[PDB]
C-alpha cells in the first residue's frame, strides 16, 4: 500500500500542477474584451475591420492605450442564427452596422436590432451603433429624386433637432435626414429596458480613422455603469 | 428536377413509414412493466441503499 | 404535427379590396407571436405587419402605413390581413409565418430560405 | 406535377393517420395505475468539483463509472476523477467555441466539437507522455451538436447543416450520410444493441436511423417547438424526448406512437438535457429555472427535485452502474448526486 | 470648599430627552434589523459590498443596544445599576468596553467602504464572482479584532469610589487610576476620543470621495444626471456625520479645558456642561439610522427588497 | 467621567449624574 500511498501523493501533485496553470490562464482571460460585429451585406463591415486592424469565424485583435480588444465576425454559418447566438452572453458589448442610404432595406435592419434588444441571454449587453456611408446619404438626398416619405410617411412633419453638432459645410436637409434616421433607431432602445443596458450612436463614413477611440469611451462607460450597480450607489 | 426528386423521396419515405407492422401499445406497456419488475432490485438510486455500500459517502 | 394553410389570392383590379386568412392547427394558438411575409418577383422576402400574443400591440411597415389592417382570432384559431386601396406595385406570394419560441417577445429567422414553420402561401396579382 | 405530388402526399398522410389510429387500443394511464407507487426518492448532494471559468456545455460519464470529462468556453477540456475529487488531464482547445464533447465507450478517446465545423479526437493513452491531437474530421457546412462513438473506429456526427454522418478514423472521410430533416438537428443517442439510433431536430420531429443500410427507418411527430433532448431506454424499445415547449414525451418504437406525456402547470421554461436510469424507473431532466427534476417512468407522477444551481443547467448524466448522477450548469461547477 | 447653589437637571429636559430617545430607539432597532435580514436571507444577494454593509450594520446595532438604556436609566434615576451588588461592578467593568468597541467598528467600516467604492468606480475591471474574496473577509475580521482590542483601557478602568456629599454617602463608578499606563490614559483621553473618531474618518471619506467624484462627474447627457445625483448623495453623508457627532466632543473638550477648580460660579458652568452632553448622545444615534435610510432613496433596487 | 481630584466634591457630583463616556 506504500506504492499506493506515493501514487496518491503523485496524483495530488498532478492536481496542484493543473491548478497552477488554470490560475495563470484565469489571470489573462478576464483582462480581454470580446465583441460581436453583427451586420448585413449592403452595409460595410470590412472597412471598419481594416480601420481597427491597421492599428467560419474570423477574428480581429487590436489594442488601444494598453487595453486589449478581441473582435468576432461569423460568416461561415447558414442563414438562421437563433441557436449559435446564445454562445455570446458574456460579451462586453455588441457592435451593429447599418447603411444610412439604401432605404429599401432599412426596415429589415431595424427588425434585427429589436431581436438583439429584447431576449433572455441578450438583455444585459450594450450596443454600439454605426450608421455608415454618410457621403452617399448627403449626395443622394441633395440630388433629389428620392422621397423619404415614400418609405417612411412620418418624415414630412418631423421637426429639426433642438440641439445638434452640424459641421459648417452642411445644409438643413442632410441634418434633418441624418437625425430622423438616428432617432428612428433610438426610439426602440428607450421604450423597453429597465436601466440595465444603453445604446451609443455615432456617425461614420468610409474615409475615417478615429473609430477606435469611440470604442474605448463606450466600453469605459459600460464598465463604470455596471460597476456602480453592484456597490449600491445608484 | 431536384425539387421533384426531393418530393418523390419524401413521399416514398412517408409510404415506407405508413406500411409498418406495429404491435399494439398494451404489449409494449407490459414489456415496460416486465423490465421494471425484473431490474428494480439492482438499481441503487431506485431504493435507498445501505450506507456501507455507497462509494460516495 | 404542425400545419398552417392560407386562403385568398387572385386577380385584383387597381384600387381593390381583399382579405387573406391563414388557419393553423397543431399547437396552442394563444402563446405564439405571428406575422406576415411577402415575396415579389425578382426580389427576396420581406416583412409587412405583425401582432403580439394577446392582440394588444400591432405594428406595420412604412410602405403600407394607411392601407392594411391585420387581426388575429384566438377563438377560431386564425389570422387575417385585410387589404384596401391597393397599388399596382404589389403583386406577390404571401406567407403566414410563425415565431419559434412560446412565451417570448422576439423571434429571429421569420424570413429565410427554409424555416419549416412557414405555410405554403398564396399568390396575388394586381 | 407538384399539385399531384401534394395530393398524393396528403393521401399518404391520411393513410398513415388511419394506420396510427388502428394500432391504438387503450391509454397507458389506466393500465399503469394498478402498480404500487414508487414513493419519495428525494436525493442529496456530494463531492463538488471546482476550477472552471465560463459556463459548461457537455459532460459524459464513462463506462467504469469512475472518471468523467467536461468542456468549457475558455477552450478548456478537463478529465475528472470522481472518487477522490482530483484532476488528471487538462487540455487546451484550438477554437474557443466548443458546443459538445463526449467520452469513448472504451475509456480511451475524448471527442470535442464546436463552432469551427470540425471535430477533434484526443488519444488519452499516449506514447510520448502528453495529450496530443491525432485526428480531426471536416466536411460539414455548419455548427456541430454531437459526436458519440460506436467503437474505436466509428463515430456519428450531427451538424446544424441538416445532416448527420458516419466516419472512419483511419480514412477520415464520410462513409454514409443521413439527410432529410429540413431543419437543424441537436442531439442523438445510440442503442444498447449498437444497431440503430435516433436524431432529434428543430423541425419538430424525431427520426430513427440505421447504420448499415443508411436510410431512415421511421419518423415521429408530436412536439410543437424545437426538440433539444433525447436518450434511450435500457431495453432499446423506447425513447423519451424533451423540447422547448416545456413538455417531455415518451415513444415506443414497436407501437410507433406516443405513450405518455409528463406535463405540469407552473412550468414555462423548456428542457435542455435528459437521461435515463438503470432499472428504467428514474428519468432525469434539466430545465431553465435553475432546477432539475427526476420523474418516474411507468407512472405519471414526480417525486424528487434537485436544486443548488445558480444559472441555467446544461449537462446531466447517469452512470453505467446506477451509483450516482452528474449535473453541470452555466456557473462553472459540477455537482454529483447519489 | 462648597458651592452656594448646587447643580441640577431640570425635569422638562429629562422628559424631552427621554421622549426623543424613546422615539429614536425603535427606528434604530427596526431599520438595522431589516437591513441585516435581507443580506443573509437571500442566497443570490451575497457578494463583496454586502459584507461591508452587514459589518457596519452589526456594529451600529450593537451600539444602539448598549448606549441608550443605561444612559436613560442614569437620566431618570441617579443610582448605578446593581450598585450594592457585584453585578453592578461587572456592569461598570464591561459596558464602556463594549461601547467603545462598537464605535470603533462603525467608524472603521465607514472608512473601508469609502476606500472600496473608489476602486469600484476607477478600475478597468468587472467586479463579480458571487461569494466572498479573501481580502474582504480578512479586512472584516481584522476590523472587528482591532476594534475589540482597542477598548481594554476602558475595560479595566472603572471602580466604585467612596465619597460624602452634603452629608450623605453614595456609590459612584468612575475611571479611577492605579497605574502609570492608566494615568496616561486619564491624562489624554478627550483629545484621543476626539481625534481618532473625528479627524481621520473625515479626512479619509473626504479625500477618497473627492477622488472618486473627479473621475465620476468629469450618451453623456443621459448619464451626467446620474453622476451628479450620486456625487451629491455621497457628499451629504460626510456633512451629516460631522454635524451629528460634533457636539459631544465639543462638550467634553470644553469641560476638560475651560472649567476651573478655584472658581465660585463654576457650578453654573457645570450646569451648562451637563445638558449639552446628553444631547450629544441623542445625536450619536443619528448615525445609526441614516445610513440604512439612504439606501431606500438611492438604489431603487433595495426599494423592492425593503417592500418585500 | 473622570477628574483626578477627589476633594473637589463638585466635580465628583458632576461625575455622579453624567453619562458614561
Amino acid at each position: 500500500t506504500e506504492d499506493q500511498r506515493n501514487e496518491e501523493k503523485a496524483q495530488r501533485e498532478a492536481n496542484k500542477k493543473i491548478e497552477k496553470q488554470l490560475q495563470k490562464d484565469k489571470q489573462v482571460y478576464r483582462a480581454t474584451h470580446r465583441l460581436l460585429l453583427l451586420g448585413a451585406d449592403n452595409s460595410g463591415k470590412s472597412t471598419i475591420v481594416k480601420q481597427m486592424r491597421i492599428l467560419g469565424i474570423f477574428e480581429t485583435k487590436f489594442q488601444v492605450d494598453k487595453v486589449n480588444f478581441h473582435m468576432f465576425d461569423v460568416g461561415g454559418q447558414r442563414d438562421e442564427r437563433r441557436k449559435w447566438i446564445q454562445c455570446f452572453n458574456d460579451v462586453t458589448a455588441i457592435i451593429f452596422v447599418v447603411d444610412s442610404s439604401d432605404y429599401n432595406r432599412l426596415q429589415e435592419a431595424l427588425n434585427l436590432f429589436k431581436s438583439i434588444w429584447n431576449n433572455r441571454w441578450l438583455r444585459t449587453i450594450s450596443v454600439i451603433l454605426f450608421l455608415n456611408k454618410q457621403d452617399l446619404l448627403a449626395e443622394k438626398v441633395l440630388a433629389g429624386k428620392s422621397k423619404i416619405e415614400d418609405y417612411f410617411p412620418e418624415f414630412a412633419r418631423y421637426t429639426t433637432p433642438e440641439d445638434a453638432t452640424p459641421e459648417p459645410g452642411e445644409d438643413p436637409r442632410v441634418t434633418r435626414a441624418k437625425y430622423f434616421i438616428r432617432d428612428e433607431f433610438l426610439r426602440i432602445s428607450t421604450a423597453s429596458g429597465d436601466g440595465r443596458h444603453y445604446c451609443y450612436p455615432h456617425f461614420t463614413c468610409a474615409v475615417d480613422t478615429e473609430n477606435a477611440r469611440r470604442i474605448f469611451n463606450d466600453c469605459k462607460d459600460i464598465i463604470l455603469q455596471m460597476n456602480l450597480r453592484e456597490y449600491n450607489l445608484v | 428536377t431536384a425539387s421533384i426528386a426531393q418530393a418523390r423521396k419524401l413521399v416514398e419515405q412517408l409510404k415506407m413509414e405508413a406500411n409498418i407492422d406495429r404491435i399494439k401499445v398494451s404489449k409494449a406497456a407490459a414489456d415496460l412493466m416486465a423490465y421494471c419488475e425484473a431490474h428494480a432490485k439492482e438499481d441503487p438510486l431506485l431504493t435507498p441503499v445501505p450506507a456501507s455500500e455507497n462509494p460516495f459517502r | 404535427q404542425v400545419q398552417l394553410q392560407e386562403s385568398g389570392g387572385g386577380l385584383v383590379q387597381p384600387g381593390g379590396s381583399l382579405r387573406l386568412s391563414c388557419a393553423a392547427s397543431g399547437f396552442t394558438f394563444s402563446n405564439y407571436k405571428m406575422n406576415w411575409v411577402r415575396q415579389a418577383p425578382g426580389k427576396g422576402l420581406e416583412w409587412v405587419s405583425d401582432i403580439s400574443q394577446s392582440g394588444a400591440s400591432i405594428s406595420y411597415t412604412g410602405s403600407v402605413k394607411g392601407r392594411f389592417t391585420i387581426s388575429r382570432d384566438n377563438a377560431k384559431n386564425t389570422l387575417y390581413l385585410q387589404m384596401n386601396s391597393l397599388k399596382p406595385e404589389d403583386t406577390a406570394v404571401y406567407y403566414c409565418a410563425r415565431c419559434p419560441a412560446p412565451f417570448t417577445r422576439d423571434c429571429f429567422d421569420v424570413t429565410s430560405t427554409t424555416y419549416a414553420y412557414r405555410g405554403q402561401g398564396t399568390q396575388v396579382t394586381v | 406535377e407538384l399539385d399531384q405530388l401534394r395530393q398524393e402526399a396528403e393521401q399518404l398522410k391520411n393513410q398513415i393517420r388511419d394506420a396510427r389510429k388502428a394500432c391504438a387500443d387503450a391509454t397507458l394511464s389506466q393500465i399503469t395505475n394498478n402498480i404500487d407507487p414508487v414513493g419519495r426518492i428525494q436525493m442529496r448532494t456530494r463531492r463538488t468539483l471546482r476550477g472552471h471559468l465560463a459556463k459548461i456545455y457537455a459532460m459524459h460519464w464513462g463506462t467504469d463509472s469512475r472518471l468523467l470529462v467536461s468542456a468549457s468556453q475558455d477552450g478548456k477540456l478537463i478529465i475528472w476523477d470522481s472518487y477522490t475529487t482530483n484532476k488528471v488531464h487538462a487540455i487546451p482547445l484550438r477554437s474557443s467555441w466548443v458546443m459538445t464533447c463526449a467520452y469513448a465507450p472504451s475509456g480511451n478517446y475524448v471527442a470535442c466539437g464546436g463552432l469551427d465545423n470540425i471535430c477533434s479526437i484526443y488519444n488519452l493513452k499516449t506514447r510520448e507522455g502528453n495529450v496530443r491531437v491525432s485526428r480531426e474530421l471536416a466536411g460539414h457546412t455548419g455548427y456541430l451538436s454531437c459526436c458519440r462513438f460506436l467503437d474505436d473506429n466509428q463515430i456519428v456526427t450531427s451538424s446544424g447543416d441538416t445532416t448527420c454522418a458516419l466516419w472512419d478514423i483511419e480514412t477520415g472521410q464520410q462513409t454514409t450520410t443521413f439527410t432529410g430533416h429540413t431543419g437543424d438537428v441537436m442531439s442523438l443517442s445510440l442503442a444498447p444493441d449498437t444497431r440503430l439510433f435516433v436524431s432529434g431536430a428543430c423541425d419538430a420531429s424525431a427520426k430513427l436511423w440505421d447504420v448499415r443500410e443508411g436510410m431512415c427507418r421511421q419518423t415521429f411527430t408530436g412536439h410543437e417547438s424545437d426538440i433539444n433532448a433525447i436518450c434511450f431506454f435500457p431495453n432499446g424499445n423506447a425513447f423519451a424526448t424533451g423540447s422547448d415547449d416545456a413538455t417531455c414525451r415518451l415513444f415506443d418504437l414497436r407501437a410507433d406512437q406516443e405513450l405518455m406525456t409528463y406535463s405540469h402547470d407552473n412550468i414555462i421554461c423548456g428542457i435542455t438535457s435528459v437521461s435515463f436510469s438503470k432499472s428504467g424507473r428514474l428519468l432525469l431532466a434539466g430545465y431553465d429555472d435553475f432546477n432539475c427534476n427526476v420523474w418516474d417512468a411507468l407512472k405519471a407522477d414526480r417525486a424528487g427535485v434537485l436544486a443548488g444551481h445558480d444559472n441555467r443547467v446544461s449537462c446531466l448524466g447517469v452512470t453505467d452502474d446506477g451509483m450516482a448522477v452528474a449535473t453541470g450548469s452555466w456557473d462553472s461547477f459540477l455537482k454529483i448526486w447519489n | 470648599n462648597y458651592c452656594p447653589q448646587q447643580t441640577k437637571i431640570t425635569s422638562a429636559f429629562k422628559y424631552i430627552n427621554t421622549v426623543i430617545s424613546c422615539t429614536i430607539f425603535i427606528v434604530g432597532m427596526v431599520g438595522n434589523a431589516t437591513l441585516l435580514r435581507i443580506i443573509y436571507q437571500n442566497k443570490c444577494m451575497r457578494n463583496g459590498p454586502n459584507a461591508l454593509i452587514a459589518s457596519l450594520a452589526l456594529g451600529d446595532l450593537i451600539y444602539v443596544v448598549i448606549d441608550l438604556p443605561i444612559n436613560v436609566f442614569k437620566l431618570l434615576a441617579g443610582r448605578w445599576p446593581f450598585d450594592h451588588n457585584d453585578f453592578g461592578v461587572f456592569l461598570c467593568k464591561l459596558f464602556p468596553f463594549l461601547q467603545k468597541s462598537s464605535v470603533g467598528i462603525t467608524v472603521l467600516n465607514l472608512c473601508a467602504l469609502s476606500v472600496d467604492r473608489y476602486r469600484a468606480v476607477a478600475s478597468w475591471s468587472r467586479v463579480q464572482g458571487i461569494g466572498i474574496p479573501l481580502v474582504t473577509a480578512i479586512e472584516i475580521v481584522s476590523i472587528w479584532i482591532l476594534s475589540f482590542i482597542l477598548a481594554i483601557p476602558e475595560a479595566i478602568g472603572f471602580v466604585m469610589v467612596p465619597f460624602e456629599y452634603r452629608g450623605e454617602q453614595h456609590k459612584t463608578c468612575m475611571l479611577n487610576a492605579t497605574s502609570k499606563f492608566m494615568e496616561f490614559y486619564q491624562d489624554v483621553k478627550d483629545w484621543w476620543l476626539f481625534g481618532f473618531y473625528f479627524c481621520m474618518p473625515l479626512v479619509c471619506t473626504a479625500i477618497f470621495y473627492t477622488l472618486m467624484t473627479c473621475e465620476m462627474l468629469n450618451a453623456l447627457s443621459e448619464h451626467l444626471k446620474q453622476r451628479r445625483e450620486v456625487a451629491k448623495t455621497v457628499f451629504c453623508l460626510v456633512v451629516i456625520f460631522a454635524l451629528c457627532w460634533f457636539p459631544l466632543h465639543l462638550s467634553r473638550i470644553l469641560k476638560k479645558t475651560v472649567y476651573n477648580e478655584m472658581d465660585k460660579n463654576r457650578c453654573e458652568l457645570l450646569s451648562f456642561l451637563l445638558l449639552m452632553d446628553y444631547i450629544g448622545i441623542n445625536l450619536a444615534t443619528m448615525n445609526s439610522c441614516i445610513n440604512p435610510i439612504a439606501l431606500y432613496f438611492v438604489s431603487k433596487k433595495f426599494k423592492n427588497c425593503f417592500q418585500s | 467621567c473622570s477628574c483626578s481630584s477627589l476633594m473637589d466634591k463638585e466635580c465628583v457630583y458632576f461625575c455622579h449624574l453624567d453619562i458614561i463616556w
